[PDB]
């Protein structure tokens, strides 16, 4: 996209044109092979809007003078995003069962914070220390 | 002529996709896909989206023996198109105007489609699964029955 | 000459028209239709030979056979007035009426569209009521007609 | 008159709605749900209030070609309506109330209803569920049957 | 004759083998297995290779008795061929061909096979079992009846 | 590929030709039988391009001067790449069933972080130290 | 083969003839009697070239000069390439039902870790000490 994700905040993104919106939805909407096309623009434009916000206040700032985002932002703020889009619709699916056959995928077994909770807040928890207390400071 | 499709499944999709906009009877006009086209999890519409038409196959079509010349299988096809929707009562409009758009090429002599018999068989209602805690879809469907002469290259 | 070909039935347009005027008399519903040209033979047979010497036709007929469950109340009218007249009760007259027969039914291909039209077909029985319980009324016409007006491809 | 609906759950529903509070029973008249009106923990009444009847359709509706014109189809629908209370008297008696009440349109000429036929084809018993010990509900049920001739799109 | 062979899925699986490339629809001719030829985790082709068809005997193959004399059984023989690809147009196409292919010989006088008939007689579609997330295969059927007469030794 | 994927950075992948960009994805298609074919290119494209922003960012620079990506970096982000396509996929498959049978792939639980939870996870995490913190550093 | 696998380093493999590439695959295809055979040349190559230059750069070298691959490495190299040619579809089947026909293969839990996941991987993982760092050294 032209400006990019990682590239705007809260009221940015309130202020980009549709089709720059539509760039960065059709970007998010790469990281499922369902392209979650059941799911209005609305909710995706929500998902991303909430993901640039949250981004912002909890994972802004140094931590040990270290950035508290260490990895990519661009694909930190997707991966955010995608994790929101998802969880706008359940959890992960564990099975799924249609006409006939079915599938089952091992999606569980991690922690109990959001993040833990689905495939892209996972990818998006290793940008982020894994959300480690790694913080120091001293008197001067 | 609308149709010409290579299979039932895709012959269905294509005269449901065929339908004017004023012969539904919701404001927007559903989307039609394969079953397979979505995944479980994202099966049926968001709210605001148009409802959604699932079309497949359920049962083996069958292939009789139309004659001791062996040019020709008389085959018999079925299908099932399931509405989803939010909207109890959209779901019953659905079934409504499947039945009403699959009521034409009721005997439709390979003239539109590639069959001498598209005809609803009968139909069913799946309201009473919906758990009424939550938002979720309703679903009914319309069972089809597809009927034609279909060629063999027994004698070239 | 024109491939023989496998006929849907549905795909039939059964009509009846009073020979008077070339008018069409309502009728509806069909579910059975035989038509059946014939005639009587005879056979030559003498002591010169066990073989058949000759064989020759007379009294041509075509024989009608309906099955339909709409019923049709100009058409009984018709058949109670006779021709050229319609009446609410039995006549107390010697002429049947007579009714011109057309059925006009495209092939399962649409290779060609046989026309069948039959003059003058006449029914020694009119079933007005077929009553069975739990059940829409069926009715059955046999008649005979006088001669095949017109059997040809419609088409082009 | 009475219903005029578009589907056979509302079309019985309005039918048990439409009863004089006389053709009842008990005292108080029942309340009429679709089945998916109510959550499973709360379905059927609370005590001090009146007895719950639930319906919807069980299985599916047949649509049968009427004839070669396929101007309409012969369609038979089914339904069950389930009574709920905690007084096995009262649901013994709500059962014969549905009866007495759905054994009117009998025979419509789509007169009251949109149907030819509603007719209860059968009840249920399922008393001997309700465990003796614990209080809760009692239940028994009508089937009925529904039928009618309905249109097609293939004339217009 | 073209197969020869000793068993019904060897005899079909050398008709579907004996098909020139040209009577494929897609650019690979299929390559074509017994059901167990292959292991379950690596059932059906991989990417950039040809598809996978698996032909097996699902169900009884009957005996019947021809006549008193006992020479022949009049043998009556079930196969089921499963196209496996990750293309949902390429099994239909595949669905198409097999038809196609095993068409001919409808009636064999035992001159290409050792059967007096090989025929399809239904078709099935699986693709709404695919589940849409993952890359995984779509599958289609045809099942084929095959019929002769199969001799006793009893009479020497 | 005539640049291989350890040539590249974001920005380069970016100014790649098509041509260039699809025989590296046409390379990361090698690592499942399935190739991923039900899934469009530019699902590939974009896991692709995350892994080398990712190798680029979390698992680049150095611990006691030893490399943080101690194995071939080309094999590395095809691994990377391929747990991504994966993810997109909606994770490992752990059983499966229909009219072609069953089959169930001996998973187990496995671990709670995302190069655990896939095969290609676990491939790529042996060439990172297993996601250890080996680094020492002293005062001079 | 005439040039064998242990003989063969990532650019060597890419120097070889067809034939030659073609040789070390049937080799490759002795250690599953199904010989993977609904499966590309490709994938078995690119295994094959990963399992080379995994070798070459995670189990090369030396600890307390003890070398860390201290079996044949013709045969740790077949296994590794094994490893990775299953890994490349879904891993080892746990069960496997058809036809009603079903069987069972005792893999239990098998671990965590890559090596530990499949069979070929268990047997490959005898070759390296186990994954284990006997590593020693001293000031002088
Ligand atoms: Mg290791
Ligand atoms: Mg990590």
């Amino acid at each position: 996209p032209d400006p990019s994700i990682d590239e705007v905040s809260k009221s940015d993104w309130d202020a980009l044109t549709t089709q720059e919106q539509d760039d960065i939805i059709s970007q998010v909407e790469n990281l499922s092979s369902t392209g979650w096309v059941n799911t209005s623009r609305e909710r995706k434009a929500e998902a991303i809007r909430s993901a640039i916000a949250e981004r912002d206040t909890l994972y802004s700032g140094n931590m040990s003078r270290l950035p508290t985002l260490d990895g990519d932002a661009e694909y930190f703020t997707l991966y955010l995003s995608a994790h929101k889009i998802q969880l706008f619709e359940g959890g992960e699916a564990q099975s799924e069962s249609g006409e006939g056959g079915s599938v089952s995928y091992s999606t569980g077994g991690g922690g109990e914070k959001d993040l833990q909770k689905t495939r892209y807040g996972r990818m998006a928890l290793e940008y982020v220390w894994e959300d480690n207390s790694i913080a120091a400071l001293r008197t001067y | 002529a609308t149709t010409s499709a290579s299979h039932h499944v895709q012959a269905i999709i294509d005269l449901l996709e065929a339908a004017p906009d004023a012969d539904w009877t919701p404001t927007q006009t559903p989307t039609v896909k394969r079953y397979w086209d979505d995944a479980q999890s994202e099966r049926g519409p968001g709210a605001d989206m148009p409802a959604i038409l699932y079309v497949w196959s359920p049962t083996t079509s069958s292939l009789d023996r139309f004659s001791m010349d062996g040019d020709v299988f008389d085959q018999n096809d079925s299908i099932e198109v399931q509405a989803w929707s939010f909207d109890e009562t959209e779901v019953e409009q659905l079934q409504g105007d499947i039945v009403q758009i699959l009521s034409e090429y009721l005997d439709d002599n390979e003239v539109q489609t590639p069959y001498s018999d598209v005809a609803p068989t009968g139909t069913n209602d799946f309201r009473e699964q919906t758990p009424a805690r939550t938002t979720g879809h309703y679903i009914m469907s319309v069972e089809v029955e597809t009927r034609g002469l279909s060629e063999t290259a027994k004698n070239a | 000459a024109t491939s023989p070909e496998g006929i849907w039935s549905n795909s039939g347009a059964l009509t009846f028209e009073d020979p008077a005027d070339d008018s069409e008399i309502l009728f509806a519903g069909v579910r059975d239709v035989t038509i059946t040209p014939a005639y009587e033979h005879a056979e030559l047979y003498t002591i010169d030979s066990t073989f058949r010497d000759e064989v020759k036709r007379y009294e041509h007929n075509v024989n009608v056979e309906i099955t339909y469950a709409k019923f049709s109340l100009e058409f009984a009218q018709e058949w109670l007035g006779g021709p050229g007249a319609t009446a609410t009760a039995s006549q107390d007259d010697s002429d049947p009426m007579k009714f011109n027969l057309e059925n006009v039914t495209p092939s399962a291909s649409g290779g060609f569209e046989r026309t069948t039209a039959v003059e003058n077909v006449v029914f020694p029985e009119l079933p007005l009521d077929s009553a069975t319980y739990g059940e829409y009324e069926e009715y059955s016409l046999t008649g005979s007609g006088r001669s095949v007006t017109n059997l040809a491809d419609t088409s082009g």
